RNA sequence: ACUCAACACGGGGAAACUCACCAGGUCCAGACACAAUAAGGAUUGACAGAUUGAGAGCUCUUUCUUGAUUUUGUGGGUGGUGGUGCAUGGCCGUUCUUAGUUGGUGGAGUGAUUUGUCUGCUUAAUUGCGAUAACGAACGAGACCUUAACCUACUAAAUAGUGGUGCUAGCAUUUGCUGGUUAUCCACUUCUUAGAGGGACUAUCGGUUUCAAGCCGAUGGAAGUUUGAGGCAAUAACAGGUCUGUGAUGCCCUUAGACGUUCUGGGCCGCACGCGCGCUACACUGACGGAGCCAGCGAGUCUAACCUUGGCCGAGAGGUCUUGGUAAUCUUGUGAAACUCCGUCGUGCUGGGGAUAGAGCAUUGUAAUUAUUGCUCUUCAACGAGGAAUUCCUAGUAAGCGCAAGUCAUCAGC
């Protein structure tokens, strides 16, 4: 999907941060609950993401429910040119 | 918010949850959910089986799911507080039966193989009755409905929803989908809360052997 | 407009259509045979134990 | 009709072989003695074993 | 590509399975009947009488 | 400051009529122990939530009908007491699934 | 969907949406991988006309904007209210809410299997008595659970209610009688609420039978038809229904000029006719006008326009200014309808009946035309108790009668 690389980079940031991202299953919500861009642009993003192992889905309630996986912490990392050190908030003490 | 309307919101939090949990926790073995609402904070109790790695890695891979609950349903980091526990009588849970049945199902172990084996792995463990039930499409065209009974276990009347746990799974396969029916009886005996028996047993106490005749005998 | 329907193929409901029928292989491959019960039900026995011994060992 | 199942006409004859010395021909105290000596869950039920027993006892 | 959606039954959809058809509004549901009678109990709407 | 007594109002929702008596019975009985003036807890009428669905998802068979109930359990207790009390009071009952609303009396 | 077990059923009361159908137009929301193409721009965008219902840059005119996202092929996905319910899951309907089902030990039989599980009487009941190669049991029935009827007995309560008092208004003198002031206040908990417990077991007596199960009469009692009503409901089955409830699903079909999706308009309502559920009627036990005037179950908005009181405007529908209510508190005593009284008519298609139809004024909504709906006047049809047939029904029941809820922006003959 052609996709502004600005949004898509807030998309990027914002998982990595977080580890963990909700999306509703509505494509013509005009701005994501948590990220500053299209719903269609996130539900897009992450499902490329995903069909590269990048991210796991489930979907529930006509809920999307994506979390980063291991291979996708080191793909995001990469994207984004962060140095090591920074991790996502999923490993900060989960417990849940 | 109104109390009729927010008792009922609490229902569909509930319900939500628990559907969200068995599709995500489906190889952690996941045995249901209960929540305690408080004050300040809401605590969740995740029952599950494989509570080793559900957890992990000092948590790496497993508060996703408050993180996924915090964004949802608009909570504060602070406020909700899951918990993983260890859940107790393995055989006894319905729900882990059902899931346990899948999984045998999946690797390719044989109908009868598999359903006779969860049916004596509950009947061994406290069990007063169980009963198995698998219908669909198994490489024949035509579906068939086989039940695997043993035991001892009701069917009617207010004492199905004190005892008997029912659950059923949807398991996915080559040929169509196939579907399965874990009823359990649980021994009354083995209460813990409410009633220890069926309404219907009765129980008599037996007399103690009185001698006849006797004196007087007087005392002081 | 008087006509009434003219059924709806229920009087060859029970006689299948396909032509197509289940040999007694594909039945006894799918939901076991019975004639080796006794190999399938001893097993049972076997998978049933062993799950038992690992529910003990958790002190 | 009032015709009474086995559950009320099996304990009867099992309380009365055991106590045809105590109990009466008097329903009021035959139910009152089927709360100590026997454990009934249920209430009604109870009423319906008294009662019967006091029709047995009738008979004797 | 949107038209107005403000009333009737092309805004509200089942929270569930997102079926336009035989939802329950009442207290603020909106499952639609067949979801209801899967989630009744677990919501907390119990059969009695 | 703290030794002044407030008229307050303790509403106990619940669908589950055990816990909800227990949390009722054990304010009452610690309102007692510490000699407050209680109303004791009055019973409000129990909100029978009922929803009638047709059983079957589809067109077919008898026009059979289910009724599902939700029973909302509502109480109140009016209590006098300084403010210390009543934090301690409210936070020693929570029992899961009884809903606790404090209600300061401003007239 | 098509006998019971399709046909006011799909919670299916479709103005758009819903929506699947029809005439037309957009968008890709075409994951990924590979190559092509390639920053001396792969490729999105858009004013004004042209074009088009259209201010859709869709396409065309034209020359900017953008900086690798993609586009273009090749595999391969994704979605589908596309197909098959005769490939399936779940659910539900039906057989059957009928009374039915099974094994242990013993007996009979080489065996499959059978008896138990029965001639009779009894029960709502395979419920029991009794008979008895069976004996003792289990599931189903029953018990249970929810609900409705009694409890001057307990437990308490202004978010329920009463009795004096504080108070105050009129009638009347006799203190009175009848009302305001919901915490000015005190005391109770009968009525009201719901929490524990009690109460009924065919109790007790008289008949009539294998003097058994029971049944029938009479008296107490709140209640004596399983106390009334449901809920739950065995072994099983059906090629019952549902792929148009579902991100339950196999396979097949389709996939950029789409059977994906979305926008505009139409359609689902279209009318020589045949059938089913219903509403209103045919009048005098009635219509009409005044007056009297009594329920129960409900539901109701916080960042949303929900239930609406009271005042004021209006023939009415409605309008309008404020207020209470997140609710045993406010709406609401939901002063509902039939009915009750006193009037008006007088047996005539009549003042019974209110179809069809004209004109106007409101309301909801982006939109009311193929009348959404309401209101005013006018128009005033068939129908004089319904052929052959055929449905439902045994006590607070049938039937008459209206009310709330569901759906719901609006619309009930359901
Ligand atoms: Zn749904």
């Amino acid at each position: 999907m052609l996709m502004p690389k600005e949004d898509r980079n807030k998309i990027h940031q914002y998982l990595f941060q977080e580890g963990v991202v909700v999306a509703k299953k509505d494509f013509n919500q005009a701005k994501h609950e948590e990220i500053d861009t299209k719903n269609l642009y996130v539900i897009k993003a992450l499902q490329s993401l995903t069909s590269k192992g990048y991210v796991k889905t489930q979907f529930s309630w006509q809920y999307y429910y994506y979390t980063l996986t291991e291979e996708g912490v080191e793909y995001l990392r990469e994207y984004l040119n962060l140095p090591e050190h920074i991790v996502p908030a999923t490993y900060i003490q989960e417990r849940n | 918010i109104s109390k009729k309307r927010k008792l009922v919101a609490d229902g569909v939090f509930y319900a939500e949850l628990n559907e969200f949990f068995t599709r995500e926790l489906a190889e952690e073995g996941y045995s249901g959910v209960e929540v305690r609402v408080t004050p300040t904070k809401t605590e969740v109790i995740i029952r599950a089986t494989r509570t080793q790695d559900v957890l992990g890695e000092n948590g790496r891979r497993i508060n996703e799911l408050t993180l996924l609950v915090q964004k949802r349903f608009k909570y504060a980091p602070g406020t909700i507080v899951l918990y993983a526990e260890r859940v107790q009588d393995r055989g006894l849970s319905a729900v882990a039966q059902a899931e346990s049945m899948k999984f045998k199902l999946l690797n390719g172990l044989a109908i009868r193989r598999a359903a006779y084996g969860v049916v004596r792995y509950v009947m061994e463990s406290g069990a007063k009755g169980c009963e198995v039930v698998v219908s669909g499409k198994l490489r024949a065209a035509r579906a068939k409905a086989m039940k695997f009974a043993d035991g001892f276990l009701i069917h009617s009347g207010q004492p199905v929803n004190d005892f008997i746990d029912t659950a059923t799974r949807h398991v996915l396969m080559r040929q169509g989908v196939l579907g399965i029916k874990v009823k359990i009886m649980r021994d009354p005996a083995k209460s813990r809360t409410g009633p220890k028996a069926l309404p219907d047993a009765v129980t008599i106490i037996e007399p103690k052997e009185e001698e006849p005749i006797l004196a007087p005998s007087v005392k002081d | 407009a008087t006509t009434k329907k003219s059924n709806t193929r229920r009087a060859t409901d029970r006689h299948s259509r396909t032509g197509k029928t289940d040999t007694k292989k594909k039945v006894n491959q799918g939901w076991g045979d019975d004639k080796k019960e006794l190999s399938a039900e001893k097993e049972a026995q076997a998978d049933a134990a062993a799950e038992i011994a690992e529910d003990a060992a958790e002190a | 009709g009032r015709v009474r199942t086995k559950t009320v006409k099996r304990a009867s004859k099992a309380l009365i072989e055991r106590y045809y010395p105590k109990l009466t021909l008097d329903f009021q105290t035959n139910k009152r003695l089927c709360d100590e000596i026997a454990t009934i869950q249920s209430k009604r039920l109870r009423n319906k074993i008294a009662g019967y027993t006091t029709h047995l006892m009738k008979r004797i | 590509f949107s038209h107005p959606r403000r009333y009737g039954k092309g805004s509200r959809q089942c929270r569930v399975c997102s079926s336009h058809t035989g939802l329950i509004r009442k207290y603020g549901l909106n499952i639609c009947r067949q979801c209801f009678r899967e989630k009744a109990n677990d919501i907390g709407f119990n059969k009695f009488r | 400051q703290q030794q002044q007594i407030i008229k307050i109002r303790i509403t106990l929702t619940s669908t589950k009529v055990k816990q909800l008596e227990n949390v009722s019975s054990n304010i009452v009985k610690n309102a007692e122990q510490h000699n407050l003036v209680k109303k004791g807890p009055v019973r409000l009428p129990t909100k029978v939530l009922k929803i009638s669905t047709r059983k079957t998802p589809n067109g077919e068979g008898s026009k059979t009908w289910e009724t599902y109930e939700m029973r909302i359990h509502k109480r109140y207790i009016d209590l006098e007491a300084p403010v210390q009390i009543v934090k301690r009071i409210t936070q020693i009952t929570i029992e899961p699934g009884v809903d606790v609303e404090v209600v300061v009396a401003s007239n």
